[PDB]
């Protein structure tokens, strides 16, 4: 028998543990709010031909003044989100935000603290094991879309297994030929092109005809509790450029093409319930990291 | 919490003198001078206790008869009136005796394995959450093994005599080291000069320790991944096969005239600062690759290096992996130690470590390293075990990091031009006599050597005492010869040989006691594989039946010198074909013997039981 | 600065209970604490002068992560004026006072373990100021009424000639010792003596120089509260009261 | 011969009749209008320190002042949005929600109810079919990426016909390798990495040489007449809760993973023109259903 | 001879020593009357339109006011009750609540605070012992109501003891067929279907005749000091919640499918007197959980 | 091998799918709150002698 597992799932490295109280969710809500009024002040400015707009948004972020010939560098918030985002990465990064810093910062803007108010849907598939017989290879491919192959070189048909976890709340299964899959103990239905199935139905059954491959596609779909500022599209821009910045530059940790990769991964992991609430932060984080960084680049 | 492995001290890092955390925390076993002073001498007394130095001493004369009586062809001979020849003699048979004995329980554990193939199978395949020390009680209770604990405590009380590493100093001890000659060839001279070994040799055996790992520790990293009863014997197999071959090397590097290198701990000068690093340099003396392990502070980095083709300047190494930087130029004091695990074993704990470097205090990383090297000490948290088991079977399967095959070649190739080298260069300074005294030609690998291998048995049949001898397996291939020292107290006695196959065994009576006698000779293939009689065979059993036995010893010697090597098997080439070795167990009974029983007779004449008389 | 000011065990024991842990700890890197090292001092001599760093000095040193370096850094706080690098202790921990992890058991610190010799020598008593002796007995008398070892600060008092001798008298328990309390505690204050704009050769004497002189700035800056002349602008919470008690004494 | 086609454009179901007359369509306009400007609410809330923006909001979407113990749910218009989505996908889906109930809700807001003011582009591959020689092996993998993985035993170079249909405007082929490519009776060309085809021109054949497989990799577009309201982001994230939430599961229906699938699936069916208009108002009514259900979590 | 005993009474595990002063259980007492106003505001909000009654109620809760976009939690009482219960059910649990903030909090109300007003009657039936000779079979199940099934293989009538503790009041013996019930060495009267029982009496012997089984239902009424804002079915379904909440998980404790029997169990034990004192501070504070998570959920 | 189940999970007749809306939900929401005014005006009737 074999085993295959998606590479994302594979040891989650622990997450960071400070600033997780409500005095630095605070915090990261009102980065957020002040880091966007900076990228809309830019078009503000065009409007009204005057950098009145940038300069009451600028101060109210860095707390001084624009000046020419000093880099705008975003001043003590800036520093302090960016250490954040070191901290929530990794356990092993040290905190060195003072608390009383972040209240001050925190006081700038009146923000609702709560990270739980809204949802967002996250589209990386888990695929814990997909168990084979002997005389099967199986291959998987992909996380946004995982492609699954498997070709049968024994002389009858076999039961490939496919265990997609409990988190995800559908999976949609496509081949490239007609298959069928049933439950452990439910009798095989007609080969149909597309299944949608419950994770938590239960390990599934895939009968392999010996002959061609055949390519099984996987769609999933996890709901997981965000503060309703939140925006897939600028975290992911913020997941990269903190990547390329080096924030995540830590020894013994993992890395992740995405951040969908990266939050269900450590949903996927032992104690993943309080582990998403600090990844929910992070994205919310790397959301102000985004827009303050492209208006302010260093 | 998210980390699998919890420390015995908090997240404060901080244990209470006195309490029960801090009573079971490791020791650091290399470090303290108290605990390393306590482990070197009991293993000395150990050693003492079963090699006695007087009585080695006495058996010289006894066992140079008998080699000399094999009538070895000219350039084959083992003359143990050589004092280097005789000091190689005695850490070379000590080794095979424990490697012969570490073969012969795997094969009743494979033995018992099979017989209960389907209560295993339903252990291996329904059970999969349990750590590996679990899974290898329940099988070694659903087996009836005989020792049945994998616990150190438990596996020290039942190793028994005849595994016990050897002690180098210990047989070092008292043996002339400088003879001078001052340019007289004469037969005096040359008498006086072959009674003495050189410094090299000296230096050598005060940095040697054997390491034999008995089957209760390979059984641990061979069901960690096992779903099938077949995999668990094809993964035992490949485990031992990796580990004779690692044992073979080990002999080779004494007979090769060069120092071998002393494994060694650097720590600070300055005890008790805040700066805090310690560096791990181990040269496995039964293996190709080393290792150097680095921690300085809670980060952890290691280097597996090449024991082979090193300059004199540095005695390090290629680097075959790497897994971090590790600086070996540090300054402070050095401790050394020897190892009692193999190079496979320490790196299979240094990456389980590395994962759970932040989940662990310092003091619990160094004292859980050194139990395992100094000590063989598996460490006491059941998540860091489970984890070096999984490592240990990953560094031995098909998809290991290191090629194995490709460093013990070049190991062995390495040292054969060693040995040409220093023969070269003493034959130019002293002369041809001299160094052949020195430097033997006729040693080379452990099992090409000509060696004995002296017999214990506990097991009387009506009067008769069972020697057990297993024949095999061979990692050479050639003619190889097979012969019987009986040493009895009546002056006139017979006695009784018989080689068990898989299908029939062979009964042999002889009569001559002191001179040895040749039982049987064989034909081994580039595969290992011998045809015995119709059949291929990979092993074969010797049992000698003595009445009123006082010594019994078996000589195996090849035909041609430096036999040719068989490539390592590895798990596919085990699990390809499969050998029954059921019929090992059985005996017979020399009392009740007749004419028509001695013989080659297959077991269909038998009847069930009664293996003696041929009467169907 | 303000933690040294204070000059009476009444003020010194207001200022912990409002003080968080979180000013004790410094997140400055800082230096290994025991180094010979030489510095250079170019008002006396032209060649660079020996010295030995400590973890009393005025600046930030590097500390060990386990309980035993929490408490050598909030000692270091109260007489040198600066903490040590321990991070990642957590909020817990660090929202509480001073006086909380010294005096409480409901933080969730064991601290029973403490030998208050090694702590004094790894703190370089031999060094301290009859002051700062002081203001570390204080410590320990604290850490010991906590964990019931009020027997074990007795025996190291008696060991200890000098110590016993300026030992303040307070019990840890009762507000009517600390206000009968008369012991001088102040580390900076006003000089009567003639203060001057110059070095000092040691780093301890320089650096506790360094806090005397901005203590004068800081008495006549605009941060300084002056009760004589704007004692109703304080609120009422934190104004001055002859019947202040600390909760629970 | 061999025939693969791709696996979501396989038996379209019949989508729903119902509520696509005006007055319902201009419904489906009102909420999306109504359910943007609840999102909206929640970011002037916290600029304006008070629940005053976000109450106006939701008096107007649920015609209902909120108490601070009920739990916010929308009211009616949540209740109609909901019924009429499960209409929409399905012929068997029942219609509850009253024609007067409609034209109720359709009034609480000024907004006109076409549905073709403006365009979208959608970037599902249709491979119809792909036709291929006896000894060859042809495998088609992927939606919004097409991968044909095409390998041949037989001693001669064979010739697969590929079929885009005729709705995609463009279709753009890369290959792992340069290969050959021709419309129907026309001279095969020099080897190429990338082609680009009006799906409309005809069949392609690709020359096949023996040896090792040859992967073409196809993306397309079509264009499709849209509301200017439309925006793919929410569409998609809306297909997915929907799906979550169960507001497809009805007997004798296909699931697909992407909307981008499901209207292009429709499309090329029999009835295709009339298909996709009601799949259009279904994508504006899930547009809304984000962002309302986001809002409002139940 | 063969020994049955309850399986609730078993290895009662030892209970907390913290939170047990007048301040402490006037925090308690507080904490009960201000959860059950906020309950009790809901049905005021009703039959006003207003939401003052809920306002207020909440306000003194949790010392915040109440917003529509942030989830309701009950403010920092809601966390000193969840860890003041913790604290109770085990020793090992650690008392982690500032008396300062205990003390603070008991404040907001002027209540009794006092444990030992008024009493209760709890149900289980302590059978502590039966004891029965070689040839018969007996078993004991069921805690509110215990049925004793016993038989009589031998040759003659056997003889059982029972022992019901001395803590319980009244117990009422119901058998299927009548039988025989006497106190130790005293006289046998006639059989009849139901006894009335002193558990301070002595132990009871039963004459099992030799035949078809004979099965005894057991009742107990037991009297406990409990405060008079006590309300059982509160106690029982806040007892419920914690466990579900996760708030009973500590190494080495007993669980128990009802507070009945918990307290029950814990006043059978050495030094019981001194535990059931804790234990009903304990229901006290579960009635306050009940009511408090009911109305603000998670 | 036996199988044993509990008795009232056995078949589950389907429920009705009528009367789910909002509006319906708040007609059996508006009864319980006026059924139990019935009810304790009982006892008020008392306290009243009316």
């Amino acid at each position: 028998a074999n085993r295959a597992t998606s590479a994302f799932l594979d040891n989650p490295h622990p997450v960071g543990v400070n600033y997780v109280d409500e005095g630095s969710r605070q915090f990261v809500a009102v980065a957020e709010l002040l880091a966007s009024k900076l990228i809309d002040s830019s078009r503000e400015s065009d409007e009204s031909n005057s950098d009145v707009p940038f300069v009451q948004a600028y101060s109210k972020f860095a707390d001084d003044n624009p000046r020419h010939l000093r880099v705008k560098t975003g001043g003590k918030m800036a520093n302090a989100l960016t250490n954040v985002i070191r901290s929530y990465y990794s356990i092993n990064a040290p905190a060195i935000v003072p608390q009383v810093e972040i209240d001050r910062l925190a006081s700038k803007a009146t923000v609702s603290g709560d990270m739980y108010n809204s949802y967002a849907i996250f589209n990386s598939v888990p695929i814990v094991e997909v168990l084979s017989p002997a005389r099967t290879t199986v291959s998987i491919v992909g996380s946004d879309r995982a492609d699954v192959t498997m070709l049968n070189t024994g002389a009858g048909a076999a039961n490939i297994t496919f265990n997609f976890g409990q988190i995800a709340e559908t999976v949609i299964l496509k081949g490239s030929v007609p298959f069928q899959l049933a439950r452990l103990n439910q009798p095989m239905p007609a080969a149909r092109f597309t299944y949608k199935l419950r994770p938590l139905d239960g390990p599934f059954i895939v009968v392999l005809p010996v002959g061609n491959p055949l390519v099984i596609s996987a769609t999933a779909a996890t709901r997981i509790q965000v503060p309703l500022a939140f925006n897939k599209a600028l975290v992911e821009s913020g997941f990269q450029t903190a990547m390329n910045d080096g924030l995540f530059d830590i020894q013994n940790v993992n890395y992740y093409s995405s951040f969908d990769e990266f939050i269900i991964s450590q949903y996927h992991a032992q104690d993943g319930i309080n582990r998403v609430s600090t990844c929910v932060i992070l994205g919310l984080a790397l959301q102000a990291y985004d827009q303050m960084r492209r208006a302010l680049p260093v | 919490s998210q980390n699998s492995i919890i420390s015995l001290t908090g997240n404060d890092r901080t244990v209470a003198d006195g309490t029960f955390n801090s009573m079971i925390m490791p020791r650091a076993v290399i470090a303290n001078e108290r605990e390393h002073f306590m482990k070197t001498r009991i293993d000395k007394i150990e050693h003492d206790l079963n090699r006695s130095a007087k009585q080695e001493m006495m058996d010289r004369q006894s066992l140079a008869e008998d080699y000399n009586a094999l009538n070895l062809a000219v350039g084959q001979e083992i003359k143990l009136d050589i004092a280097t020849q005789h000091q190689l003699n005695r850490l070379g048979s000590a080794m095979y005796k424990a490697d012969h004995e570490r073969e012969t329980e795997l094969t009743d554990l494979i033995n018992r394995i099979r017989e209960n193939e389907v209560t295993v199978n339903g252990i291996l395949e329904n059970q999969k959450a349990i750590t590996a020390a679990e899974r290898a009680d329940l099988l070694l209770e659903v087996v009836a093994s005989t020792a049945k604990s994998v616990s150190a405590a438990g596996r020290a009380a039942a190793d028994g005599s005849g595994v016990v590493p050897v002690f180098g100093p210990s047989v070092a001890n008292g043996i002339k080291v400088g003879i001078d000659i001052a340019d007289s060839v004469a037969e005096a001279a040359i008498a006086v000069k072959e009674s003495g070994i050189i410094t090299q040799l000296n230096d050598v055996y005060h940095a040697f320790q054997s390491v034999h790992v008995a089957p209760n520790d390979v059984i641990k990293p061979a069901a960690v991944v096992a779903g099938t009863s077949t995999e668990l014997i094809g993964n035992l197999q490949a485990i031992y096969s990796r580990l004779r071959s690692h044992s073979d090397i080990g002999f080779k590097k004494a007979t090769v005239g060069d120092v071998i290198p002393n494994s060694y701990m650097i720590k600070p000068v300055n005890s008790t600062e805040y700066a805090s690093w310690q560096l791990y340099v181990i040269h496995p003396v039964q293996g190709s690759l080393g290792l150097v392990v680095q921690l300085m502070g809670d980060a952890l980095t290691y280097n597996v290096f090449a024991q082979y083709g090193n300059t004199s300047a540095s005695e390090f190494g290629k680097t075959v992996l790497t897994g971090g930087a590790t600086n070996t130029a540090l300054e402070g004091t050095k401790v050394k130690f020897q190892t009692k695990v193999t190079a496979q074993q320490a790196l299979a704990l240094t990456m389980a470590l590395k994962d759970a470097a932040s989940m662990l205090s310092q003091g619990e990383l160094i004292g859980y390293f050194e139990q395992y090297i100094n000590l063989a000490l598996e460490p006491d948290n059941l998540s860091l075990q489970d984890n070096m088991h999984k490592y240990h079977h990953l560094l031995t399967s098909q998809n290991s990091p290191i090629d194995w095959n490709y460093h013990d070649e070049e190991m062995h190739k390495w040292l054969d031009s060693r040995k040409t080298t220093n023969y070269d260069a003493m034959q130019k300074k002293d002369g041809t006599v001299i160094a052949d005294i020195h430097i033997p030609k006729v040693f080379n690998d452990l099992r090409n050597t000509t060696l004995h291998c002296k017999l214990e048995g506990k097991q009387t049949i009506a009067g008769y005492t069972v020697y057990e001898y297993l024949i095999g397996p061979w990692a050479h291939y050639g003619d190889i010869d097979y012969s019987v020292v009986v040493d009895t107290l009546n002056e006139e006695t017979k006695w009784y040989c018989e080689v068990i196959g898989i299908d029939g065994h062979l009964l042999i009576e002889k009569s001559v006691q002191h001179k040895p006698e040749k039982i049987l000779e064989l034909t081994v293939n580039d595969s290992g594989v011998t045809s015995f009689n119709g059949r291929n065979h990979d092993r074969l059993k010797l049992k000698v039946y003595v009445k009123d036995s006082l010594s019994v010893k078996v000589f195996r010697n090849w035909i041609g010198i430096n036999a040719p090597r068989v490539k390592t098997k590895m798990f596919n080439d085990h699990i390809g074909v499969k050998y029954d070795y059921s019929h090992f167990d059985k005996n017979i009974s020399p009392a009740h013997l007749t004419l028509t029983d001695l013989g080659w007779h297959t077991w269909d004449q038998y009847n069930a039981g009664n293996w003696t008389n041929i009467k169907p | 600065m303000d933690v040294l000011s204070k000059g009476s065990l009444k003020e010194l024991l207001a200022h912990l209970e409002k003080t968080p842990l979180e000013e004790a700890i410094s997140y400055r890197i800082g230096t290994v604490p025991y180094q010979n090292v030489l510095i250079s001092r170019n008002e006396y001599y032209n060649q660079l002068y020996p010295d030995t760093t400590s973890l009393i000095d005025g600046v930030s040193r590097e500390g060990q992560r386990n309980v035993n370096g929490l408490i050598m850094s909030i000692i270091s706080y109260v007489v040198s004026g600066s903490g040590h690098y321990i991070p990642n202790i957590g909020f817990m921990l660090l929202r509480r006072s001073i006086l909380d992890i010294l005096t409480k058991h409901d933080t969730g610190l064991v601290t029973n373990n403490l030998n208050y010799g090694i702590i004094a020598r790894n703190l370089t008593v031999s060094k301290m100021n009859c002051e700062q002796r002081k203001r570390m007995l204080i410590c320990f008398k604290l850490l010991a009424y906590k964990d019931g070892n009020q027997n074990d600060y007795e025996i190291y008092l008696n060991q200890n000639i000098p110590l016993k001798q300026i030992a303040p008298n307070f019990i840890p328990g009762d507000m009517r010792t600390v206000i009968h309390n008369q012991d001088q505690l102040a580390i900076v204050g006003i000089p009567a003596y003639r203060l001057t704009q110059s070095t000092e050769l040691s780093i301890r004497d320089d650096n506790a120089k360094s806090y005397k002189l901005g203590y004068v700035d800081w008495y006549n800056s605009n941060s300084f509260l002056r009760e004589r002349s704007e004692f109703n602008l304080i609120r009422l919470k934190d104004r001055d009261t002859k019947y202040g008690k600390l909760n629970g004494w």
